[PDB]
């Protein structure tokens, strides 16, 4: 199967301003390479047929280029509405196959997250377990690192976070990072912290609590 | 107008079989090739197979070569996908396309989720993210809830029957070890309300017919 590769992953893009994604086939494939635009929670559509047609109903702003294993797509004077996932498939030989994707976000100016930190409840700890959360709030750019620490070890492997898509009207992300431990577990340490590094922050934020305390 | 309608999606045991089918209108659908594509949770998009027009011939993607027979009714407008010995990694969002003389998909259709997991129907566990000191910065406190252990997806997650909704932020949800999700819903408010009104998340979780009205009360942990 043809492997297809595309770059960047991410682009943050000001409005007005040029995105340009590549897209790098395995083998050649002549001009049989299409690109689709796909926003959340929708299905894609198809923007650019043989590597440089453009589909009908799409916007001239959109142009694709090239052939034989590099080609490009490129959105100029970009608007609010190209923030999407973009993807080039080739139809050259069979299996079929499409790139792993592009996501074009909206850039604006750096915003630190606000931090804040929720110890378990005292229902969930009855029933035996406990989860911690750390709210990243309104941040950007959306690469945000969290770390969770408890009685100043790090740990690893029991937490899972979760991300918003770009906010539509201010263009900042939010992160929700859940800490789980067992009630016992969680009754041996004392103190329970997240550390949040991100752009708009020159220095590392911790937020923190002693188990019992809030 | 050019329309592909997905079905069959849902829960499905490792193993087992599910079929799904695609209703096509708005063209003639015995001159065009018909195609799926699925795309996992947070991943990408993933072509599946191909049938030509005429139904004489078919293609599949190394990973379910064998495995998926994709076959149509060029007198119903129909096309199908039979899956069989279904894998957790079959988990996604299968699509409808239409393809153009086997070339792009010009038309897609709305999709149909198709789970594969041996994990039971169960309601979710709501508890509150209280707001407290460690949850309020300056005069705006921040508290949510924390929808645990649920299966399958979706639940909605409101604030106050919906009257609640600047600052809100609901979460994706993420798959436990366990096989069961997970999610949590927060907002912000001004503290100053704090006092005066009751903040309720509303969580519906309709696979599993179950509802419920967690109200989340401010906490001090202080001694003083």
């Amino acid at each position: 199967e043809i492997v297809l590769t595309q770059s960047p992953d991410f682009q943050s893009v000001t409005p007005k301003e040029k995105v340009t994604i590549t897209c790098r086939a395995s083998q050649s494939i002549g001009s049989s390479l299409h690109w689709y635009q796909q926003k959340p929670d929708q299905s894609p559509k198809l923007l650019i047929k043989y590597a440089s047609q453009s589909f009908s109903g799409v916007p001239s702003r959109f142009s694709g280029s090239g052939s034989g294993t590099d080609f490009t797509l490129t959105i100029n004077s970009l608007e609010a509405e190209d923030a999407a996932a973009y993807y080039c498939h080739q139809s050259s030989s069979l299996p079929f196959t499409f790139g792993p994707g592009t996501k074009v976000d909206i850039k604006r100016t750096v915003a630190a997250p606000s931090v804040f930190i929720f110890p378990p409840s005292d229902e969930q700890l009855k029933s035996g377990t406990a989860s911690v959360v750390c709210l990243l709030n309104n941040f950007y750019p959306r690469e945000a690192k969290v770390q969770w620490k408890v009685d100043n070890a790090l740990q690893s492997g029991n937490s899972q976070e979760s991300v918003t898509e770009q906010d539509s009207k201010d263009s900042t992300y939010s992160l929700s990072s859940t800490l789980t431990l067992s009630k016992a577990d969680y009754e041996k340490h004392k103190v329970y912290a997240c550390e949040v590094t991100h752009q708009g922050l020159s220095s590392p934020v911790t937020k923190s609590f002693n188990r019992g305390e809030c | 107008q050019v329309q592909l309608v997905e079905s069959g999606g849902g829960v499905v045991q490792p193993g087992r079989s599910l079929r799904l089918s695609c209703a096509a209108s708005g063209f003639t659908f015995s001159v065009y090739g018909m195609n799926w594509v699925r795309q996992a949770p947070g991943k990408g998009l993933e072509w599946v197979a191909i049938i030509w027009y005429d139904g004489d011939n078919q293609y599949y993607a190394d990973s379910v070569k064998g495995r998926f027979t994709i076959s149509r009714d060029n007198s119903k407008n129909t096309l199908y996908l039979q899956m069989n010995g279904l894998r957790a990694e079959d988990t996604a969002v299968y699509y409808c396309a239409r393809d153009l003389r086997t070339g792009p998909f010009d038309y897609w259709g709305q999709g149909t989720l198709v789970t594969v997991s041996s994990a039971s129907t169960k309601g979710p566990s709501v508890f509150p993210l209280a707001p407290s000191s460690k949850s309020t910065s300056g005069g705006t406190a921040a508290l949510g809830c924390l929808v645990k252990d649920y299966f399958p997806e979706p639940v909605t997650v409101s604030w106050n029957s919906g009257a609640l909704t600047s600052g809100v932020h609901t979460f994706p949800a993420v798959l436990q070890s366990s096989g069961l999700y997970s999610l949590s819903s927060v907002v912000t408010v001004p503290s100053s309300s704090l006092g005066t009104q009751t903040y309720i998340c509303n969580v519906n979780h309709k696979p599993s017919n179950t509802k419920v009205d967690k109200r989340v009360e401010p906490k001090s942990c202080d001694k003083t």
